[PDB]
């Protein structure tokens, strides 16, 4: 508690109970939600690599297939896994780094709410920032209603230690953002191959001819 | 309630489609008589004797079952996806009535997320049923892969506790087939895919923020999920939509949907009535549990 120019304004009281609540989101919800949903991208890619495997198993519906036709199913088949297994490097790298990144979000975020709940406390009410819920858990969010405080805030008044946390938390949640794309365009990258081995089991299984499980094979890419 | 139901208790008969069409009855009759506890209004004695019926259902079941753990209506017809689930969905719920063999429930599992699931978790259809009637509200085709996918994975979520041991790729399958639920729910137009895909995201807790918001406002009334054209499909969604405002731990929302369902006088019945029958029963033995 410091002396200050300004009176605290509604839209002062209402960013405050904004950027508690935002972190109080990301330290027990959005964290975690990022963190397992990266490194799910790492276990699809494998899955299809383990999947194709099995597929290869049976080359040994797929019984009908002559000498040269399973040799050809075969090659599209390695050929998948190479552009499968091309991005499994990128995906777990990202799952990794969202195994640390997790705990630096939600420890700073926990903090910045410790310290932003004692700055409401006669206390500040925040019944209207659970009614104006909107989902957004983004670090662009956080960065907004840390924007929208810089405006109204008067320079009697409170210290700004929370500050510190808060903006250390913004930072990591872009960090680990950045880790859940980087694992997205590696799993999409993947389906293209997993898609035309897909499309081949499925024509070899309704005993279509070659060239037809070719013609599938290339359409799904 | 128990005096209504003598008719549910149907002796087995038929190919693999007809077998759980005629199957249906029996084993979800015996599940909410259990549950309710009305053996002593519909008659004790006549328990033992609906436990073999549905025995003699399971037994018969396995003439279909192919090399591949999957079920068509003949041997020599491409399995269905759609059958192998509902097999799955029927065997999962009578594990606690007959002995149900586990390598042949987690086998059609295995071969559901092997064969069926694409890589972006949407379930796959290549050889329809030919009794269109028992899939129900999945008729329409209107939104195949989202209304499909989550008919699956329901039959999934019941079977993970079975199969988690025997099928590796089970917990994966349920997450991957339930991010493309959760990614399409917003978009869903009918009724019917909202509640049976509201069911399946709540069964694994991601049934919440704007997709609770979307799953709640399309209930006409607040007591059903109602859709302009089948009464019988009508019943079955609102019986998806109760099994997840019970999973949800709704108790609020709850009492008017039970209303709206013991209102429409649902017996059960013959044509038509495989999906209807099924989820009717199961959703208001659930509704008695908790």
């Amino acid at each position: 508690r410091v002396p200050g120019d300004k009176n605290l304004t509604k839209e002062g009281a209402a960013a405050l109970c904004k950027m508690k609540h935002l972190a109080d989101k990301v330290a027990e919800k959005r964290s975690q939600e990022l963190k397992d949903r990266t490194q799910n991208f790492a276990g699809y890619i494998e899955f299809e690599l383990y999947r194709i495997d099995y597929w290869l198993e049976k080359l040994n519906g797929y019984a009908k297939l002559s000498d040269s036709d399973i040799e050809k199913v075969k090659e599209i088949f390695d050929k998948a896994k190479d552009g499968i297994a091309k991005q499994l490097p990128e995906a777990k790298k990202a799952g990794e780094d969202a195994e640390k990144l997790h705990t630096e979000v939600k420890e700073a975020a926990a903090n910045a709410r410790g310290q932003d709940l004692d700055d409401h406390k006669s206390a500040i009410d925040c019944s209207s920032t659970g009614y104006e819920e909107n989902y957004d858990w983004s670090a662009n969010a956080l960065q907004v209603a840390l924007n929208s405080w810089e405006n109204v805030k008067p320079k009697c008044t409170m210290t700004e230690e929370w500050q510190t946390h808060y903006k250390e938390t913004v930072k990591k949640l872009k960090e680990l953002e950045g880790a859940h794309e980087k694992g997205r365009r590696a799993h999409d990258a993947m389906l293209g191959y997993a898609n035309t081995a897909y499309a081949v089991n499925t024509k070899v299984e309704q005993e279509k001819p070659l060239a037809e499980v070719i013609a599938a094979a290339k359409e799904a890419g | 309630d128990a005096e209504r139901l003598k008719h549910l208790i149907v002796t087995p008969s038929g190919a693999g489609e007809q077998n759980m069409i005629g199957m249906t009855p029996t084993v979800i009759a015996v599940h909410y008589l259990d549950e309710t506890e009305q053996w002593e209004k519909f008659g004790l004695e006549k328990r033992q004797g609906a436990l073999e019926l549905i025995k003699k259902g399971y037994t018969q079941q396995l003439a279909f079952r192919q090399p591949s753990s999957a079920f068509a209506a003949f041997v020599k017809r491409a399995p269905s996806t759609w059958l192998t689930a509902y097999v799955v969905k029927v065997f999962s719920l009578a594990v606690n009535l007959i002995a149900i063999d586990s390598q042949v429930l987690c086998g059609a599992v295995k071969w559901l997320i092997l064969e069926k699931q694409k890589p972006d978790g949407v379930f796959q259809e290549d050889a329809p049923v030919i009794h269109q009637e028992m899939i129900g509200g999945l008729r329409n085709n209107n939104e195949k892969d989202m209304a499909l996918t989550a008919f699956v994975l329901i039959s999934l979520q019941e079977a993970k506790d079975i199969c988690e041991e025997q099928v590796n790729s089970l917990p994966g399958s349920i997450t991957k087939a339930g991010d493309f639920l959760e990614a399409n729910y917003m978009n869903l137009q009918r009724s019917y895919t909202v509640a049976i895909a509201g069911y399946a995201l709540a069964q694994m807790g991601r049934l919440k923020g704007p997709l609770l918001n979307k799953f709640l406002t399309t209930a006409k009334d607040k007591n059903r999920w109602e859709d302009p054209g089948k009464q019988l499909y009508n019943v079955e969604a609102t019986s998806y939509a109760l099994l997840a405002l019970l999973q949800l731990k709704d108790f609020d929302f709850v009492p008017p949907v039970v209303r709206w369902l013991n209102e429409q006088r649902y017996y059960g019945g013959g044509y038509g009535s495989t999906q209807a029958t099924f989820m009717v029963f199961q959703a208001l033995a659930q509704y008695q549990k908790d």
